[PDB]
RNA sequence: UACAGGCGAGAGACCGAUAGCGAACAAGUACCGCGAGGGAAAGAUGAAAAGGACUUUGAAAAGAGAGUCAAAGAGUGCUUG
RNA sequence: AAAGAUGGUGAACUAUGCCUGAGCGGGGCGAAGCCAGAGGAAACUCUGGUGGAGGCUCGAAGCGAUACUGACGUGCAAAUCGUUCGUCUGACUUGGGUAUAGGGGCGAAAGACUAAUCGAACCAUCUAGUAGCUGGUUCCCUCCGAAGUUUCCCUCAGGAU
RNA sequence: GGAGGGCGCGGCGGCCGAUGCAAAACCCGGGGCGCGAGCCCGGGCGGAGCGGCCGUCGGUGCAGAUCUUGGUGGUAGUAGCAAAUAUUCAAAUGAGAACUUUGAAGGCCGAAGAGGAGAAAGGUUCCAUGUGAACGGCACUUGCACAUGGGUAAGCCGAUCCUAAGGGAAGGGGUAACCCCGGCAGAUAGCGCGAUCACGCGCAUCCCCGAAAGGGAAUCGGGUUAAGAUUUCCCGAGCCGGGAUGUGGCGGUUGACGGCGACGUUAGGAAGUCCGGAGACGCCGGCGGGGGCCUCGGGAAGAGUUAUCUUUUCUGCUUAACGGCCUGCCAACCCUGGAAACGGUUCAGCCGGAGGUAGGGUCCAGUGGCCGGAAGAGCACACGUCGCGCGGUGUCCGGUGCGCCCCCGGCGGCCCAUGAAAAUCCGGAGGACCGAGUACCGUUCACGCCCGGUCGUACUCAUAACCGCAUCAGGUCUCCAAGGUGAACAGCCUCUGGCCAAUGGAACAAUGUAGGCAAGGGAAGUCGGCAAAACGGAUCCGUAACUUCGGGAAAAGGAUUGGCU
RNA sequence: ACUGGUACGGACAAGGGGAAUCCGACUGUUUAAUUAAAACAAAGCAUUGCGAUGGUCCUCGCGGAUGCUGACGCAAUGUG
RNA sequence: UACUAUCCAGCGAAACCACAGCCAAGGGAACGGGCUUGGCGGAAUCAGCGGGGAAAGAAGACCCUGUUGAGCUUGACUCUA
RNA sequence: CACCAAGUGUUGGAUUGUUCACCCACCAAUAGGGAACGUGAGCUGGGUUUAGACCGUCGUGAGACAGGUUAGUUUUACCCU
RNA sequence: GCGACGGGGCAUUGUAAGUGGCAGAGUGGCCUUGCUGCCACGAUCCACUGAGAUCCAGUCCCCGCGUCGCACGGAUUCGU
RNA sequence: CGACUCUCGGCAACGGAUAUCUCGGCUCUCGCAUCGAUGAAGAACGUAGCGAAAUGCGAUACCUGGUGUGAAUUGCAGAA
């Protein structure tokens, strides 16, 4: 028999698979590409014609962020002090 | 055959079989107060898990 | 409520055959009921309290 | 000279929970779709839990007394209603 | 609005092809060939049989759906169910793997179908697109108070005057 | 439609007031004012900030928009909850039982199952225990629900390994680039083998993925828990691959003989290289043999009928992977022999005239036998509680075929269709090189020693664990397939396995829906014989104008059909 | 051969038949969820071009289809 | 004859609704439940029913128009692989 | 032929979707008109009038045809009267 | 006063179970070899047997048989 | 004649509007430069005594060294 009926009840085959990159079942199997970042793929897919709510997704928010911030912070790369040791040192200032 | 053994998919079997578990009472308590009513459980026999 | 759902397999399991040949006592409901394991169900049968119909 | 991102700040005849951002709250979360993508609902007891011991009815849930509270005509359906 | 553009996403439905697997009860009909006998000197021709062939027929599983324009028609169901029935050893049935994607595919060709979507799929964007046309257009009182006419117009559902 | 003069709201600069001794807000068939826009005040509710006035400014006033979003009616306690052959009784439990659970009973699917399992899919749903707030459109103490716990163990099964259709890095070249063809100066750019010694020798279309279905290194049995068990566990027995070796044997004719040969066997060198064959093949038809299932007699045990009759009826009666010894006909081959009155023989004319029929051998070893496995197991009994388990037996021997299923064999039909490849891999030819004796050579042999990594394994598999929002009458790949009647794997009835849950009760009206039947007439009905209905299976007889001579044809049309002896 | 039933494939199962005309030759195929047909296919018939460093097609280049074929072929946007 | 309807116990929607609901004729957006004039004028209701509510579902698919599209064709305009 | 008179009858088939038409045949008679061209939540779906398709004509073509021909989904009342 | 069965009437259908039989197409098997041979088997037929079975529910009757028949109290409403 | 039909009030239930709140959004302005094969952006799955989530972290796993502050963390337990 025909549409929609029909078109449900078999399903036995798979396209649309788990990426392993992106964690989205977008993984076109028997062309072996993602449609959601390129899983081979030298660059990540990256378009801006596509707006708000999937932009974000790709922004990320399971990010670190905050490690590679601490560079940025100081600037520099050292710093020395071992200050607080019996003595009463200099570890309770002004 | 077995019944889909790839370990990319079994993993996240184990993830959200694990997560589709109730709130648990003593939190809501240490949280302050707002209603940590979960949100991700999900049951089976409704919706569907994609990957 | 008496829950011998568990009892109507495990003696099916034993006697190689249906769980509507497996015959359970009418007398003896609770005590069938109170044996929730295989082991338990062998003990039954032997004593032919559970019997192949 | 530029600056709707990022980080760290100062403000506005800004908005006041159907408004403001999609999201004040676990939100790009839950969920939807095979996918590309789409995407919510959801803030307020009170000063303090002092979140109703105990007695009684009822199978229990609850109720009735009582206790507590400045107020239960504030009992996690909670300010006003 | 119908659309139009741009960039993407689908062959898990289905269309077809390839590769590799599976499945098709029991008949009707009685092909080539083979055999005996017969008649014939020959050339040859009869007859009874054997044998089991076919995009062959009846008809299960399977696959399909002709009619009731039945049931149902706010359903069991965004296409089902009953009876009746088409096909059922091949241009057969059907799975998995595999190929082909949007002015493109595929098509034993119906503009059919391509995941409830097809005379150009769906998605996001350009886009807050445009529409002389339909709908609606938000507190009061006061005073004055029209016109559907002239002229031009791809203009006669509208403007200028 | 214009202009005019006002009112109300939010916020801002000014100015003045009001408040927990009760602000704002909200309520009020309570009063009063203004033409109105609105305003004022009281009472009730309430509990923290607010209003008036003068300027300023807006995201500034709603009844609609097939309006948007939230709430709530009438409809309506109304349509309904009607397919799937079906429930009922007693007991248990509990507060409460048509539905739970147990028995009894009635049934149903009717082995192409409503069955036992796997795929795919889901993902813990499986099972225990707790248990009724939500949910199972009735109910409910029950649940595939909710809560709390546990559970999937592999050298031998799969994945893995391997190639296919095909996909895709690498090269060259377009394309800025994404991206696409796909290899190139891996070709006197290096991968592979000896080789330990540093050196020599040899070679491509590479190299991976690609069927958890193709192809394939290698396991069986019993027991067990909640469950699939070759798979978990365990006994006992293997089998394969890798590594070590020692013992025996193999070889002084140096690299085994015997046998007419076909060929036989516990060893019986073998570098580069070569060549073959194996992996390895369509589909249909009939036939052969096997296994299991079916049929059936005797015989050893338990069960039933058992007014009555029946030496009747039912049921257990089993034997593995793996190995020994022995064994298969077709196909094929060896030897004898010399055939006319030519033979055997196929579904196609094929054996024999390049030697048959016939006689004697040989081979492929599916399979059976008996023995090993292995009863130490398992099954059926008796007895015992001597119990989480005690002691004993018996478990045997025949028969039958167009039966059923599957396999395996060798044939035959088909084609303008002639029906894969690789890992895996042995063989022969090749003979270099190395062969010794008190040892060296075989080390494809037997026996002995050790080791075997990675990942999946729960369970459903559907009228309720999958997909359709969903416990949807739908759909969804495959394996097993009892007995009768009968061609039947048709229908119907039943076995075995599985349900008894299809909300239940009452009346059982008209009217529907679904199923039947009607005297006499017989399509007059109607657009139309639409379907109801009839014919129908088979055996015999009979069979048309016509025709591409194959058919029509089961033409038409008749007759026949039992029980039993 | 006896004998019973209105009677005998008694259930279940299981073609109504014939004659003409129109039309497609046939079996086959399709409008999936209103149309299975006389439509589509088709054998057969007719029919194409390119002798190849060429035809016809893709890809913008390369390479690729046809073509592991190559005029009794292949293709003709698959003609009629 | 079954299964419904009906009646019960439980369970329980939706479509749809300006406000509602007795006729006749008249005029009237030229075919009224309502206005006008006559006739009338059962509370409270159930099972039925198919006349009506120009009942409901669907911005009539037709038809016309829009300086609105799109599919197609070609001896359109204009370009081009 | 004319009158009072709708009290009561006014037909079956063949064919055509046709009502109409035209026959056959009966008969006392086989009058004529209307009611949203009475009558589709009453039916049927044959005509008209979609999408498939054939033929002829017209048209370069796509298509068209007051020309023929075939096959083509008939939803909902339980509310109010 | 009233009720279920039964009995009898009324109906329906068509002659049961059991028993007997040179009834019976026939056939076996043991002898004592049968002018009644016996034992079975045997569709079926007949007698007993117009029998058996059913018959008020929407048939009729009874003075057979026993109870309900609670001398209702169980449940409820009404005033000019 | 209750009732019904209708209406209102008072008290409620319904509902989440309104008022008043706001560790938030929103928009403007200012300062700042500073990712990666030295393994990123992003993901996955684990780790807390008792955690589903968010947040934090990575077998050195709701954290470590060092340093500042100078006594808490808290739902309960707990170390002392």
């Amino acid at each position: 028999m025909g549409k929609g009926t029909g078109s449900f009840g078999k399903r036995r085959n798979k396209t649309h698979t788990l990426c392993v990159r992106c964690g989205r079942r977008s993984f076109h199997l028997q062309k072996s590409t993602c449609s959601s970042c390129g899983y081979p793929a030298a660059r990540i897919r990256k378009y801006n014609w596509s707006v708000k709510a999937i932009r974000r997704k790709t922004t990320g928010t399971g990010r670190m962020r905050y490690m590679r911030h601490v560079p940025r912070r100081f600037k520099s790369n050292f710093r020395e002090g071992t200050e607080a040791t019996p003595r009463k040192r200099a570890a309770a200032a002004n | 055959m077995p019944s889909h053994k790839t370990f990319r998919i079994k993993q996240k079997l184990a993830k959200k079989q694990r997560q589709n578990r109730p709130i648990p009472y003593w939190i809501r308590m240490r949280t302050d107060n707002t209603i940590r009513y979960n949100a991700k459980r999900r049951h089976w026999r409704r919706t569907k898990l994609g990957f | 409520m008496v829950s011998l759902k568990l009892q109507k397999r495990l003696a099916s399991s034993v006697l190689k055959c249906g769980k509507g040949k497996v015959w359970l006592d009418p007398n003896e409901v609770n005590e069938i009921s109170m044996a929730n394991s295989r082991q338990n169900i062998r003990k039954l049968v032997k004593d032919g309290f559970i019997i192949r119909k």
